[PDB]
DNA sequence: ACTTGGCCATGGAGTCATTTTATCTTGTGACAGAAAAAGTATTACTAATATATGTTGAAAA
DNA sequence: TTTTCAACATATATTAGTAATACTTTTTCTGAAATGACTCCATGGCCAAGT
């Protein structure tokens, strides 16, 4: 760092031999620093938490035997993860999990996540849900592939067996390397091709071991373990080459993976097929549930579980909602035209029957779409290489998600081709989205294509405009079957008559309480 | 009462009646309006009202529960503390005449300082 | 600092240090105990001492 | 640090930091010096001096010494020890900078005597006597009217004649005059021990009261013989009218000074509680009795002798008496229009006295219109501290305070009760009312060996300490502002020079003005300062 | 004048407490309970999926 | 009897609407030796009233 006060020479080195320890510089030989001086022998909500949080933490970390190293990696996201307020308001329990899960994927080592969960009361879900969710937030995407020569040892130790089993690792592994390479490896939990080799090769190693003690380690279903078995029983060279030492074909032949196989089985150029809408409307008036309920054919209404009521219709397939607050989701849509159009037919019961109930705020909040490409898909490199906007999760789901920015959409991905779209309010941004991205799934492959035009069908709002947009317009509209959607006076009162007599205990508790209202004076 | 606020409001009435009660009304608009030499004899008159203001407490206007004599006196006591007003011959009261200051030679009010800029000031701290 | 390992450098203790006195050497102290150990540079200040 | 709050002088100089500046100040260099060390070391002898200053032995402490001596500002006694030669020893003269500190204002006792001729010459002429008679020490008419003309008339160019007596202006002042109290009283305790014809040992009772009462009783006129002596006022020389003794020196009293600036303090007091006629009144009931009573000279002894829990009650209900019969003789009996602008018939607005009830006067001879003041001046004084605890922390602060006035030792548990007002505010207004101290502490152990929270804690007053160190108004601004006047000179310093030789340039007439107004700030603050003084310092 | 009692001050005396007790080595080593804020989880929707799990069971061997 | 299928159901992450309820976290807010002193006692002496 300093320079020699004479020869300004910027070489620096501090003579060890004759103990001492001068710092010199080779240039003129003059010291720097001659005489070596050398050392030798509150109150924050965010300390308590903090503190705590290196507390129940280190707890859960050597239940595991995981390395204790790591928890510190772990335990900065958390902090980290407090940043965002992403850890206020959830159980701490799947906070913790998936902020020391995420680390000891990081450095890619044998845990999975089932393994890691069974410590409590939960699902191994909740966490996966709060795994993937803390995955939004904290912006992380390349790092944790899991893959199975890990998970192999882990297992390997507890099988018991002998000295032998090193060979059958070794055994093993190249059996699994091919099975990836056989292109049944992707859409599977990675412990069920883990535990299923395992056996494998232990049956080539002639030693006899049940389907329970393996699952005792790998966590999967028996079944589960023997289908993809079975699975390896079709494949090329399966029993073929099942024979002795140890095939060393490296030669894949096709890849097929029983997915499009079922689309075998049911038989830019394919458009993607729509699927449902789902919109909004507002009345502008509230009303009572209680008498909205009177009168339709297609109404649940049970305040118990959820305060609204339930209602559909047979034509043309629709369903929509109602609020209290006189709102209403439209569902059901699978065009725009059904949509407005039935929507409007829902205030035909209460225009008929109910309050005002005009016709206001129509907008769609998403459309569903879909696709196949009827082709192989390869994932683990698409996430490997797109992973910026591509977040292909763990096992922890079947299919990759894909988080387009431009425009911003998710699309759902089947390694069948099967390829599916929502997120969007507009018909256009979804084959943008989808002709955008088809050069990424072409761009993936291994050894239709004409977009044709990049708008055919007419807009949504071309839709939209061939039904009537005018809240007062709905005798117009009116299927004169809604005439007929109304029940008789009898219909209702015993109807009623019966709802009422069973939902009579949530309006104890409901006008109790409202006595207690009373009580609250005192 | 009840421990927290609302009573320094019913503190200035009852300081309105008694400072009434002592010479005529305030009569603080020229320079000598006092007693004009407290009517005739300002010895004769020894007044207040301990018994007397739960007749003038009768006024109410507002919204709360009577109140014991004794806690009348418990009142006062706080107004002879503030100076408000004066103990006089037990539950007898006087008014300590600082409706003057209700409005060297001394007084905190009628009193405002520079304080901004110059130097030199006097504060009862910086001795510590 | 002390002993072996870290570096060297030796003891003079206060049972030792007196036989110096004995003899009488001043300039062997004052070498000893204060130039060949820590030699410092105070500026003080005549006035108010410090 | 930034020297602006100015830490180094701010503190550890308390008392004596007021005179090394008024000395300093109004005297200076080797003049001031001395009387630091004085004050700061007590007794001192005249070369004993010189083994500390520095000053350039029996130069300066002979020139300073004397000098102060002809201002009095220095005690003077000396004496021989029994092994031989002589020596003297010097003390700071009572107060007696207390002369100095007040000075324009001693000037103001004007004011009093201002009648005749009102805002004449007399004024401007009667001014530059006094204010000379502060400036050189005692005078002699014979000495000053010599330096004043001659060939005018001398009993009037100097017209203050007969008026030379009055309560105030001059007593000749001779050796016993000036030594310290103390050791005067040592010096008569002599004659009574000292002097006991051989009797025997037993019962030094009557070694003691009787040689104290000697002691007592001969050190009355100890004192009233400088109160007044006639042989100075009734000269009556030929071809004139009755004069002082011309001759003597004579030197302006403190005390009738203390006496009327005291009872302009109480003219404020009742200027409160009672009516402007009533209280105008009272302004002028002083007046005539104004002359008589101690305030401050009657403890005295007090200062210089220990007391006795039993005697010293002899003391103080002897203090009780003091003023109130004999002296009573020259209080209000019946008096008339003594002014005055109520109109017509005067006799029952003279009967107003009964209007003054409390907390003073309001007693008399039964029936007689007459104020106690032997019993009311003591058990007055302990009234008069008051506010002084208003606009310095708050109003709320006093009602607590003086709520621990009444009661006493008083938990906040129940002050919360008998005081009113939530815990938010009884905390600060508190504890910032104990930092200031006053209030002070109680506690007792609770279950503890000895332990602060599993204790419960008391409260009180001890009034000594709270009126005590409220004399840091002695050093407070009677230090630190008088040291703001002097940093303030050197700016102008090398303008001083000038302004005095003139009597030029547009912004030296700017920064005139502005030295002007805060001199006149300085002054005028010091006054209001000195008001709020008087009370504690003496009664 | 002449003896006693009480009384207060002072001198001993048997009471309890603070700091030493050697060098040269030479490795070694913060409270909880509660309040309130804030935030999320559900509970209805379709809804395209592809695993998983199971169970069961039915049908085949 | 077993194994096959298989089927049959059922969560399962996506996306918003909700609105409502509930449920947890967060962020404040206070219930051996040898002198030192220390007290504890005993006498001297002094002051007094009865003698
Ligand atoms: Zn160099
Ligand atoms: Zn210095």
């Amino acid at each position: 760092m300093p320079v020699c006060k004479n020869c300004h020479g910027t070489e620096f080195e501090r003579d060890l031999s004759n103990a001492n320890n001068d710092l010199v510089c080779k240039a003129c030989g003059v010291v720097s620093e001659d005489n070596p001086i050398v050392s030798e022998v509150a109150l924050e909500s965010r300390e308590a938490t903090l503190n705590n949080a290196r507390r129940k933490l280190r707890a859960v970390s050597y239940a595991l035997h995981i390395p204790e190293y790591i928890t510190d990696a772990a335990f900065q996201w958390y902090k980290l993860a407090l940043a965002n307020n992403f850890v206020q308001g959830r159980r701490s329990q799947n906070v913790i999990a998936s902020c020391l899960y995420v680390a000891c994927r990081k450095e890619k080592t044998h845990h999975m996540l089932i393994d890691f969960s069974s410590r409590l009361q939960v699902s191994v879900y909740s966490i996966g849900a709060t795994f993937l969710k803390m995955v939004k937030k904290l912006h992380i995407t390349e790092l944790p592939l899991a893959d199975p020569s890990l998970f192999i040892q882990h297992f390997a130790e507890k099988l018991d067996l002998a000295d032998k089993k090193i060979k059958v690792v070794k055994d093993a592994v190249k059996l699994a390397q091919r099975m990836s390479k056989d292109w049944m490896f992707e859409g599977r939990r990675p412990a069920g091709i883990a535990g299923a080799c395992i056996l494998l090769a232990c049956r080539m190693n002639n030693l006899r071991r049940t389907h329970t003690e393996i699952v005792a380690v790998s966590h999967v279903a028996e079944e589960t373990l023997q289908q993809r078995l079975n699975e390896f029983k079709n494949t090329k060279a399966a029993k073929l080459s099942v024979q002795k030492f140890r095939e060393n074909d490296v030669e894949d032949g096709e890849a097929r993976p029983p997915s499009f196989v079922k689309n075998r089985k049911k038989e830019s150029g394919i458009v993607p097929t729509l699927q449902n809408i789902v919109a909004t409307v507002t009345l502008g008036c509230r009303l009572d549930l209680k008498t909205v309920a009177l009168h339709a054919r297609n109404a649940e209404y049970n305040p118990k579980r959820f305060a609204a009521v339930i209602m559909r219709i047979r034509e043309p397939k629709t369903t929509a909602l109602i609020f209290a607050s006189g709102k209403m989701v439209v569902t059901g849509a699978k065009s725009e035209d059904d949509s407005k159009l039935a929507s409007r037919k829902y205030a035909r019961i209460i225009q008929k029957i109910g309050f005002a109930a005009k016709f206001t705020d129509f907008k769609i909040q998403n459309i569903v779409g879909s696709c196949d490409v009827k082709f192989p898909i390869r994932l683990e490199g698409l996430a490997f290489s797109h992973g910026t906007f591509s977040s292909y999760e763990p096992e922890l789901f079947p299919g990759l998600i894909y988080r387009m920015v431009k425009p911003k959409i998710v699309l759902l991905i089947f390694v069948s081709g099967k390829i599916v779209l929502t997120g969007a309010k507009q018909r256009e941004e979804i084959y943008q989205a989808f002709e955008a991205i088809y050069p990424v799934l072409s761009e993936f492959r291994k050894m239709s294509g004409s977009p044709r035009n990049l708008h055919l069908l007419p807009t949504t709002d071309t839709y939209l405009s061939k039904v009537s947009d005018d809240p007062d317009n709905l005798e117009d509209v009116d299927d004169e079957e809604l005439n007929a959607h109304l029940l008789n006076e009898e219909a209702s009162k015993l109807k009623e008559r019966i709802w009422i007599g069973l939902n009579a205990d949530f309006l104890l508790e409901q006008e109790s309480k409202r006595l207690k209202q009373e009580a609250d004076i005192a | 009462e009840l421990d927290i606020e609302f009573i320094n409001s019913l503190l200035t009435i009852v300081w309105r009646f008694i400072s009434e009660n002592t010479f005529p009304n305030g009569f603080k608009n020229f320079e000598n309006g006092p007693k004009k030499n407290v009517f005739y004899a300002p010895n004769v008159k020894n007044y207040s009202t301990t018994q007397e203001i739960l007749e003038f407490i009768t006024a109410a206007q507002v919204a709360n529960v009577e109140l014991t004599p004794s806690n009348i006196r418990s009142l006062c006591e706080v107004l002879v503390y503030d100076d408000k007003l004066e103990k006089v011959t037990h539950d007898c009261y006087r008014v300590t005449l600082e409706s003057i200051l209700q409005m060297s030679i001394f007084n905190y009010f009628k009193m405002f300082p520079a304080s901004k800029h110059d130097k030199e000031v006097v504060y009862f701290d910086e001795w510590t | 600092t002390e002993g072996r390992s870290r570096d060297g450098g030796l003891r003079l203790g206060e049972m030792e240090r007196d036989c110096v006195i004995a003899y009488g050497a001043s300039q062997l102290l004052l070498e000893r105990l204060m130039i060949s150990s820590d030699a410092f540079e105070v500026d003080v200040c005549d006035k108010c001492g410090l | 640090v930034m020297t602006i709050s100015s830490l180094e002088q701010r503190t550890l100089n308390p008392d004596l930091f007021l005179y090394k500046e008024l000395v300093k100040a109004h005297l200076g260099e080797r003049a001031a010096s001395v009387i630091g060390m004085l004050v700061a070391l007590g007794r001192l002898s005249v070369r004993e001096l010189v083994e500390k200053i520095d000053g350039m032995d029996v130069d300066s402490v002979k020139t300073t010494l004397v000098s102060l001596t002809q201002l009095r500002c220095v005690k003077y006694l000396q004496e021989t020890a029994i092994s031989g030669k002589k020596t003297t020893y010097y003390y700071y003269n009572e107060e007696g900078i207390h002369i100095l500190l007040y000075s324009g204002l001693i000037i103001d006792e004007i004011i009093t005597q201002m009648r005749v001729n009102d805002e004449e010459e007399h004024k401007q002429l009667v001014a530059e006597i006094v204010q000379n008679v502060i400036s050189l020490g005692s005078l002699t008419v014979e000495d000053y009217l010599s330096s004043v003309t001659s060939d005018s008339m001398k009993y009037t160019i100097s017209s203050l004649f007969v008026q030379l007596c009055e309560m105030g202006y001059l007593i000749q002042i001779s050796k016993l005059h000036y030594t310290p109290i103390e050791d005067l009283w040592q010096f008569l305790y002599e004659k009574h021990y000292k002097n006991i014809p051989r009797n025997s040992p037993l019962s030094d009772l009557k070694k003691r009261s009787q040689a104290k009462m000697n002691a007592k009783t001969d050190f009355a006129k100890i004192i009233n013989k400088p109160n007044e002596l006639s042989q100075i006022l009734t000269v009556d020389p030929k071809t004139s009218l009755r004069i002082v003794k011309p001759t003597v020196s004579l030197t302006i009293n403190l005390d009738r000074f203390m006496k009327g600036r005291r009872s302009k303090q109480l003219i404020n007091l009742a200027k409160t509680r009672v009516g402007s006629v009533t209280a105008q009144v009272y302004k002028i009931a002083l007046r005539l009795t104004e002359q008589k009573s101690p305030k401050i000279r009657d403890p005295l002894t007090q200062t210089g002798l220990l007391q006795d829990l039993e005697e010293a009650k002899s003391f103080q209900d002897e203090a009780e008496l003091v003023e109130e019969k004999t002296p009573g003789l020259t209080f209000n009996a019946i008096d008339l229009a003594r002014h005055l602008p109520s109109a017509s018939l005067i006799n029952s607005h003279l009967k107003i006295l009964a209007s003054s009830n409390f907390p003073f006067l309001n007693e008399t001879k039964p029936g007689v219109y007459y104020v106690p003041y032997s019993k009311l001046m003591p058990v007055l004084k302990s009234s008069v501290y008051e506010y002084v605890i208003a606009s310095t922390l708050g109003p709320s602060a006093m009602r607590l305070s003086r709520c621990i006035r009444d009661n006493k030792l008083v938990s906040e548990k129940i002050i919360n009760s008998t005081a009113l007002m939530k815990e938010k505010d009884i905390r600060s207004t508190l504890a910032s009312l104990i930092r200031y101290n006053s209030v002070e502490i109680q506690e007792v152990p609770r279950t503890a060996d000895r332990s602060a929270s599993r204790a419960v804690f008391l409260f009180r007053c001890k009034e000594t300490h709270s009126y005590n160190f409220m004399r840091q108004n002695l050093e407070w601004n009677m230090a630190n502002l008088l040291f703001k006047k002097e940093k303030l000179k050197q700016e102008n310093s090398t303008l001083l020079k000038k302004a005095n030789r003139d009597d030029l340039l547009p912004s030296e007439l700017n920064q005139l003005k502005m030295v002007n107004e805060r001199e006149l700030n300085v002054f005028a603050r010091l006054s209001r300062l000195l008001s709020l003084w008087e009370v504690f310092q003496m009664a």
